[PDB]
């Protein structure tokens, strides 16, 4: 994908660790791990041999990671349990979960009494009519955001970590600076909100209670309240944050001008920088979300195929039921060997990808080297 | 209440919006009555200083 | 409420708005669509003006911009809740499509002028200052279709 | 309501200026991309000659002119109730200017691509080459001075 | 544009744009004038766009014909690909480039009285691609006038057979150059039809105007070869002369009523575009050079049909200039080294 | 036109008019207007069905704008493979972009719940029910046509390549300048939307 | 609200305000670029013809403002009370005499280009050129002579 | 039979799946038309790739299954009489699908074929071209989960 | 007489059963039109493949069939007594399965055509195009299970 | 006038009819155009072999009987002492027979066009061509057989 | 007046009558003008069989 030059904090711990979870999270179940995770264990049992002996067109490139499989699929059981979900279902055996009122009637309004304990992941009071994941999805919302916005903070640290590694203080750090508080005095408001939920329960708090994402409006137009006042003494950083943070990117550019008048070369790069970077941020803060959605809808994919596979057989046939059940776990086998593991892993791992690589190389290879790329002595055979 | 009940005989409004599905199906229709079949491909040239 | 108060005063106001921003996106877009085709063209054998012709590109955003701008301010006064003044609804979406034109029609000049205006420009690159000051024309085009719609909008209750 | 001033009659009142400098911005448009085309076509040769042949270029500033000073003067011509041949005649006036610009735009500046290319081969031509900006200009001045008839007019027949 | 040219012309477009940047570039005719022997010439014969496979032909004396040839194969593969993956209307405009590269090979069908060439050597000296399934050259003879009609049973050539049935059994030079020019007319119309038929918007004049130049050039060749003896009917001038050059017309016919250099003076003195008819330099290959210009003046526009009919000129070019170079040490010559009429 | 098709688009085009004029001559044109239909329909037209709209026309975009590029990737491509990974990187500008619909979509298809049977023609719902269209197709459109620009003109920059790749970054500035209007339009749409209220 | 007096009388009128000139100027763009486009060749060819080749733009510009004076004029009899009986008349004559002078502008158009790219090769032919472009511009006064006749008869009685 | 109980669920719940297997159809025939076509064009040429090129077969078979599933969710929901809240919307989704997948159905139809010419002689990336074709599939992707969303409201509460 | 049993109910009864055939017949006989002059195109060249290109046809008249079953089955589900209901539904049913037989005859035809006339070249290609050949009418099936359940729920839904 | 059995429900049927030999002449008539045609085009150097080629058209002239027998049977039924019902059903099966000949024909013409350019040099490839005949034709034994017990079945017992 | 009789029902018969004329004259003159055209252009040097030609 790309290289970068000398006494550069490389990353490729973060692209080692970070994007398998994100891949097997995407669409992390029971069988899809396990059974991938079978198959890389034939691949390495055979390795002994199966290396010699030519691979197929993907299977060529398969090569270079062969116990990555085992990375992922690993993830994917471990992030599937978290989320409770075997082949989209919930087992009810964890025995904490929530209670329910007693005469708790179908067709009727039903909240799981307010008593329950079950901080482990989620629960199986989700298991109902729609409303479950109809706000499930309006709170993971936020999850994708919030966790890809300190991994992106995280790379962004290593910019300094390289640039004062090299002692460079000529603009570089009056570079960094700026971005890192236009980055942090505007994340942050949102980011202390983002749990303030997990803070203040609106259960029993008779107080004005936020929209998910309400605070953003009066954000533009003349800001100084919140429109439901979700804490008195934030409105007034809610403006005592900002004034500061703007200023920084002028104050980052107009270092040049005075140098010897206005360096020409220079001002068509910088000008660019500024605004590509002003809205590469929200670019990056937006991306992440498809972790969310591609997963919710490869959810869906599986409990759909859950409904018109298993209660199909669910009668009790004896003599004229065996072929019906035959066909019915031959074309599961036929549906849970290709539909749910090579689209699913193709577009995770696409999407995991993508989302290292124009987030944090982004900024990363700013300045890119050569290949050393030795040469000496090898082998070869003899083959037209 | 209607600009014409005569066009309603119990569908005042069932229809009214049926419109822009043809239209969707004829745009698409467009470039499917458009293709390539770059027979030239499909047969090779009998000196081979053609191609 | 008075026939100049029905409840879709507010309907024709996001009516204009609508139009307006949508217009003025098509411009914009039109414009970078046509941008391209002589920037890529002229690399091959002058990687050197490549810089010099930012200005037209780059300019056009201001269509964009304002004919948001005045979508912006046409909101701003509509309630949740209230239905306005007839008039209103009506100017709103007057001074929004009058805007969503000429933004419009100003891409379609300057798409139709810089992407040609250059192509020939290699061979005499001296000609820089011509080749710009002549877009001087077709840049405040966009501009006065919004210095009327605001004191337009200030009239009328 | 009274048919002297229909919920239609509103409309029109609001809209009529609507319709005006449109066409002139659409003119205008297509005349300085075919003035561009021809100017960038030839001045190579002999450069530093753009201020002693930039007339079709600038001319269609005023044609926009037209409508924007019509579209906005319009505002003491606007009203809450106006009668439905107000708004007829309001509608027409914001119509009709602009189409006029348009039609300017239709040829003001499509021949200039042709004109302006004799500067640098037949300079002797200083004679024919206004000859035809001007009898394309001279249709234009028919539009916006009958608006203002009716611009003015507007004051009457009100309710 | 968006939709004026992209419906399945974009691979097609990166391929077009990535074959012209391969025109030969300055080092290699640099590294050229370095070679004055054969011998260098191969050598570096193969780190130019016509190497790597143009070398090998023969230990020494090479022959520029077969070295052309070669260098001319590698284009025709690549404009004969270019027509595989196309539309219809890129289709139809390679059938129409393909139909005016057999008007010379009819015209050999038609020259010789008897000779019977042989049928190897048709496809050596005219481009093989318009050419076809086997067509009676060599097994009979290729007389002039008794085949016109097997060929125009055989080849379709209705819209380029424009009054071209006449006498031609006469062992008539006469007959075999006027058949050529009516020809050449007939094409000529048929393709600037099509142009003015089917074209994208900014391509409308690079091709029409083109087109306007090379019948010009047609009608200039043709009239100075009837200067010194072909004084005959200014119609049949005409109907030599391209009609749809219609480039300083009143030229062309000046040239038509007018038998004389006084005539073709007076022809190329109301024209506007460039007076004169005879230049030093084989003014052909300084006219080819002025048609290169105009055409590749084009390539900066990334979505048209233009930057093809620039690129078979320039590539066709680099293989004429291989061969000058070639012919330039074969003859002794160190002063046309640097005369050539590429451009890229 | 001289084609059957549009000769028989302009065919009715008047029949509507010169209808109504017979008709208010007759009395009845007096009797046609909107404003009955307005208020005829229920806001389930203007909630229920105006929001998958945008979504799937700016999928569609996207889409157009996919096309237009995967075709210069490859073309750059077959001469030299020293660009492959520099071809496959703003493409995903159109892949994301398509989303921005999908979001509000998602967000105020939350907001939706019963219209209720009083108070269907208010300042209550079917204004919301207006509001709902407005910014659905309004950000959708924006969408499609943001996406059909970047797609072109990342095309026109992925033919630009073969000749150097050192040209890229010098020419890097266009998309940048055209995708923010994608997140500009789903800004004035999202606060729009926002603003208003939901079936109340 | 008066089958004599009406309220749909100034709607013949409003957009006849424009009629006419909608018609015109059109007529008028379409003879300029059509006639008026490829004089720069000619031109540059022999700038000798230019005077005589003047004429038909001349003609295209006179007959423009045969649709405006009709409308103005009948604009000091414009108001939202007056005769459907006058509105009839005056629309109708404001729609025939403005579409016949477009017919007049497509004329002049078509048969000025040919003048003119005759003229090149005769210097006598301006007299059949011109000869034949006066017929040209008749239809003008074709429309004219009863349309102003039956605005009159619109004003014959006021109101 | 009216704006709280119509009569008119049929109507809607069929016509929706109808058109979401219809697209299915379209968006299929067109994809494998095409890519048949080019296949078997190119094979012949480096057959080779016999089969190392379908995968676009199987991509354009994926969509084949939505207007399946959706059909058979209103199916279990459909009924005649029914709220009016759960009288309409189901078009919206089924037309978002299909329309999506028409449109992956050209990506990976132009996208894909472009790159099979490019296969016979650019193995450079024949392992790697793939990336051209793995991008659209999210397209169709994108609607099926918002579509399912008021599938999902308009079966479980009309409320 | 009440909507629930109105009539014009069989009015798209009787018309959707009719149509139902209509366009898969189209497709199938646009295809085998279309296809004929592919398979001609080198059967006096190379009659060597006579009874091996008979597929196509089949191919075709396949579809014909599905719209003959379709049709067939919704016959006798048809009268002048009828709910609305059933029109409603097969204002949709019958043009499902008639015009997704029409496009997949519209892909076949045109499939057919590339590999006939690419194998005369290579008869290594047999399998390679008999694939596709076999693999549209998944098309048809579709049309036919969905048709079968949405028209059986539709007569067990007859108001009547 | 009631809505249950019309006066003017036979319409319907009177139409039914008239296409019952409509679409079976277009077709026909443009199929047997297209044999007649090639069948010049091949007995031109070979006249004594047409013999191969008389059925071809008689194809065609079977195809004209089936709207010929249906018209006769739909005689009787066509009534206005009918129902809506019974019109409409009508309607059905005549429309469907004549698309369903519209289509065949079209298909016959084609493949016997081919056919007949084959047939000019083997001897033995006229088995080759109908192969594609039959299956060919069998499209229009569908849609009679369906018509047959779509109308019979219901034309009658429907009051 | 009724629908089953009203007074306008004569108007369709009256057009229909004219629409078959109208058709088959329209055919015929696309039809024998089509053939006439060859019949001449193979005429011009076949005056031998042209009464064989009618």
């Amino acid at each position: 994908y790309g290289i970068a030059q000398y006494r550069e904090i490389n990353a490729g711990l973060p692209t080692i660790v970070t994007f398998p979870f994100m891949f097997a999270i995407m669409f992390g179940d029971m069988g899809h791990g396990f059974l991938m995770t079978l198959a890389a264990l034939s691949l390495v049992l055979n390795e002994k041999k199966i290396n010699k002996m030519k691979r197929g067109e993907i299977f060529d490139m398969a090569f270079t990671g062969r116990y990555i499989i085992l990375l992922m699929g690993v993830f994917s059981m471990y992030t599937g349990f978290l989320y409770n979900d075997i082949f989209s279902k919930t087992m009810t055996i964890f025995k904490s979960g929530w209670k329910w009122p007693d005469h708790w009637k179908k067709g009727e309004s039903i909240t799981a009494t307010s008593v329950g304990t079950y901080p482990i992941g989620l629960d199986w009071a989700w298991h109902g009519t729609e409303n479950a994941l109809l706000f499930s999805n309006s709170y993971k919302m936020k999850l994708s955001i919030l966790m890809g916005f300190i991994h992106m903070t995280y790379s962004y640290f290593f910019s300094l970590a390289n640039h004062l590694y090299f002692n460079s203080m000529i603009d570089i750090i009056g570079n960094f600076i700026p971005g890192l508080l236009f980055m942090q005095g505007i994340f942050g408001y949102l980011s202390v909100c983002i749990v303030y939920k997990w803070a203040v329960d609106w259960v029993k708090d008779g107080k004005p209670a936020p929209g998910l994402l309400n605070m953003l409006i009066n954000m533009f137009l003349s800001p100084g309240t919140i429109d439901d006042e979700l804490y008195p003494h934030q409105a007034k950083v809610q403006v005592f944050l900002l004034l500061m943070a703007l200023v920084c990117i002028p104050w980052l550019l107009l270092v040049k001008p005075l140098h010897f008048e206005d360096f020409g070369d220079i001002m068509i790069h910088q000008v660019i920088h500024t605004i590509e970077f002003c809205l590469n941020c929200v670019s990056h803060t937006a991306s992440y979300l498809r972790l969310w959605a591609l997963s919710l809808a490869h959810a869906q994919l599986s409990s759909v195929l859950w409904t018109m596979t298993i209660q199909i057989a669910f009668g009790f046939r004896g003599f004229v039921g065996v072929f019906m059940t035959v066909a019915l776990f031959a074309m599961w086998f036929a549906l849970t060997c290709a539909v749910l593991v090579l689209m699913e892993g193709t577009s995770a791992m696409l999407h995991s990808l993508r989302l290292h690589w124009v987030e944090s190389m982004s900024k990363f290879f700013v300045g890119e080297g050569l290949p050393y790329e030795p040469f000496a002595f090898e082998y070869k055979d003899m083959e037209v | 209440d209607i600009l014409s009940s005569i066009w309603t005989e119990g569908l005042l409004m069932c229809l009214i919006v049926s419109a822009l599905l043809l239209f969707i199906l004829i745009v698409a229709l467009s470039w499917i009555s458009n293709l390539d079949i770059t027979y030239g491909a499909l047969e090779k040239s009998t000196n081979p200083i053609k191609k | 409420s008075n026939i100049y108060a029905p409840l879709y005063a507010p309907f024709f106001g996001f009516a204009g708005c609508a139009a307006a921003m949508v217009l003025s996106c098509l411009g914009a877009a039109i414009g970078t669509a046509k941008s391209g085709i002589g920037i890529a063209g002229i690399g091959t054998f002058k990687p050197e003006l490549i810089m010099k012709s930012l200005i037209p590109v780059v300019m056009s955003g201001i269509l964009a911009i304002y004919g948001l701008v005045v979508a912006v301010l046409i909101a701003g006064n509509l309630s949740p809740t209230e239905d306005y003044t007839l008039f209103n609804g009506f100017m709103h979406l007057s001074c929004g499509l009058c805007v969503g034109f000429a933004c419009l029609s100003s891409g379609y000049a300057i798409g139709m002028v810089g992407d040609v205006g250059v192509r020939k420009y290699m061979h005499q690159p001296r000609l820089f200052v011509g080749i710009v000051l002549i877009l001087i024309f077709s840049e405040v085009l966009g501009l006065y279709g919004m210095i009327v719609a605001l004191i337009l909008n200030t009239r009328g209750s | 309501m009274t048919e002297l001033c229909p919920v239609y009659a509103p409309f029109f009142g609001a809209i009529g200026c609507a319709s005006a400098i449109i066409f002139t911005s659409l003119g205008a448009a297509y005349g300085t991309a075919k003035s561009g085309v021809g100017i960038c076509a030839t001045c190579v040769l002999r450069p530093d000659l753009l201020f002693k042949n930039i007339v079709p270029v600038i001319m269609a500033g005023i044609i926009a002119i037209y409508g924007l000073v019509v579209s906005v003067l319009v505002c003491y011509s606007l009203g809450q109730k106006q009668a439905l041949y107000t708004g007829f005649i309001q509608l027409g006036a914001g119509l009709s200017v602009g189409l006029s610009g348009l039609a300017a735009g239709f040829a003001i500046g499509i021949v200039g691509d042709a004109g302006v290319r004799g500067s640098s081969q037949q300079p002797r031509l200083f004679v024919g080459m206004i000859l035809i900006l001007i009898f394309a200009e001279v249709l234009g001045l028919y539009g916006l001075i009958v608006a203002l008839l009716l611009n003015s007019r507007a004051t009457q027949d009100v309710v | 544009e968006g939709v004026y040219f992209n419906i399945d012309n974009g691979f097609i477009e990166g391929v077009v744009r990535g074959y012209r940047n391969g025109l030969l570039s300055n080092n290699q005719y640099i590294n050229l004038t370095q070679c004055d022997t054969l011998e260098d010439l191969k050598l570096q014969l193969s780190s130019t766009d016509y190497g790597n496979f143009l070398s090998s032909v023969s230990s020494e004396s090479l022959t520029t014909s077969l070295i052309q040839e070669y260098a001319s194969s590698k284009l025709y593969h690549e404009f004969n690909y270019i027509r595989d993956q196309s539309s219809g209307s890129t289709r139809k405009f390679m059938d129409y480039i393909t139909y005016g590269y057999m008007i010379d090979n009819v015209a050999l069908m038609i020259t010789g009285t008897i000779h019977d060439r042989d049928k190897g050597e048709i496809l050596q000296r005219c481009h093989p691609l318009g050419w076809f399934d086997t067509l009676p050259t060599l097994s009979v003879a290729t007389d002039l006038e008794s085949l016109y009609e097997t060929v125009l049973v055989d080849t379709p050539l209705a819209p380029y057979f424009k009054n071209c049935f006449d006498t031609a059994e006469e062992l008539d030079d006469m007959n075999i150059e006027i058949i050529r020019n009516k020809l050449y007319k007939a094409y000529l119309e048929d393709f600037y039809n099509f142009v003015t038929e089917e074209i994208p918007e900014p391509a409308k004049e690079c091709m029409q105007t083109l087109l306007g130049f090379e019948a010009d050039r047609r009608s200039i060749n043709i009239a100075l070869n009837s200067l010194q003896s072909s004084d005959i009917d200014p119609d049949l001038k005409s109907d030599l002369l391209p009609n749809i050059g219609k480039l300083y017309p009143l030229a062309t016919f000046h040239l038509a009523q007018a038998q004389d250099f006084e005539g073709v003076r007076a022809a190329l003195a109301n024209v506007y575009e460039y007076r004169g008819f005879l230049e030093t330099g084989n003014l052909e290959d300084h006219f080819y050079q002025l048609e290169m210009e105009l055409c590749r003046d084009a390539f900066t526009q990334q979505f048209a049909i233009s930057t093809v009919w620039a690129w078979m000129k320039s590539k066709e070019q680099e293989v004429r200039n291989i061969t000058w170079i070639a012919e330039c040490i074969a003859q002794n010559q160190r002063e046309r080294i640097n005369n050539y009429i590429s451009v890229y | 036109k001289f084609s059957f098709s549009h000769f028989l688009y302009y065919l009715v085009l008047i029949v509507v008019i010169v209808y109504g004029l017979y008709k208010l001559f007759t009395g009845h044109g007096s009797d046609i207007n909107f404003g009955k239909f307005l208020l005829r329909t229920s806001p389930y037209m203007w909630a229920n069905l105006g929001i998958a709209l945008c979504v799937g026309l700016s999928v569609v975009g996207a889409a157009w704008g996919i096309f237009i590029t995967g075709s210069s990737m490859i073309g750059a491509g077959v001469r030299a493979p020293r660009i492959t990974t520099k071809n496959l990187i703003s493409i995903i500008f159109c892949e994301v972009v398509a989303i921005y619909g999908l979001i509000i979509a998602i967000v105020f298809s939350s907001k939706l719940t019963v219209a209720t049977a009083e108070n269907m023609y208010s300042k209550s719902n079917l204004y919301t029910g207006y509001s709902l269209f407005w910014a659905g197709i309004t950000v959708g459109a924006s969408n499609l046509i943001c996406g059909i620009a970047v797609g072109i003109t990342g095309a026109t920059a992925a033919i630009s390549d073969a000749a150097d790749s050192a040209l890229f970054v010098k020419i890097l500035v266009i998309e940048i300048f055209g995708s923010i209007l994608g997140l500009l339009g789903l800004i004035v749409g999202l606060l729009m939307a926002g603003k208003a209220s939901e079936f109340q």
